């Protein structure tokens, strides 16, 4: 009797669900880095002007 | 600074060696008793040296910051190793971060030559204790 009837009457399926996630991640990054810089310069130069001049 | 290290050495190898490093005239044993003779630097006689026979040979190894090193292995002060071949200790980039310099032997031993900026014989090692002078204090005696 009653409405509950009905439900068995049409093939009622009640589906329920609940997921419930945690996740903590942690990370540690270090990091060294080391540069050396040797240079070397040399430059030569020569020069030559002659003026000659007349009044 | 004088490194001496004991290696073991099977005939062929004891042959390069003693050649390479002259040696006049003294005699080498194994551990099956076979024994090798070396008189004027010649092979003079040889007592019946099967192969997997080790000859025990001490060696004497300069170390010193100029002269090149054949194998050495360096750490800095963060914690990175590193490796070296025929690089003199002063050659090496960054001496200003390495902190530890040990010396690769061959047998995959290691062995201590440079330790926070000196050389080891340099280095002294400070050990610990409280500083306090003598007590020179009368104390009750219980007898």
């Amino acid at each position: 009797y009653g409405s509950d009837m009905y439900k068995y009457i049409e093939q009622v399926t009640d589906t329920q669900s609940q997921d419930l996630g945690k996740a903590i991640e942690n990370a540690i990054e270090q990091g060294q880095t080391k540069d050396r810089q040797q240079d070397k310069g040399h430059e030569e130069y020569k020069d030559y002007e002659d003026t000659i001049t007349k009044s | 600074l004088i490194i001496k290290h004991q290696m073991k050495l099977h005939l062929n190898e004891l042959v390069d060696w003693a050649w390479r490093n002259g040696v006049t005239s003294e005699k080498f044993h194994s551990n099956n008793g076979s024994y090798v003779i070396f008189d004027h630097s010649a092979v003079v006689e040889t007592y019946i040296i099967n192969k997997n026979d080790l000859f025990n040979v001490t060696e004497e190894i300069e170390i010193t910051l100029d002269k090149p090193i054949d194998y050495f292995l360096e750490k800095d002060m963060y914690g990175n190793y590193r490796e070296h071949f025929g690089i003199a200790i002063n050659d090496l980039l960054f001496l200003n971060t390495t902190v530890n310099i040990w010396l690769v032997n061959d047998d995959n031993s290691h062995i201590l030559i440079y330790k926070d900026g000196k050389l080891i014989d340099e280095y002294m090692y400070h050990q610990f204790e409280y500083e306090a002078n003598q007590n020179k204090h009368i104390y009750p005696n219980n007898k």
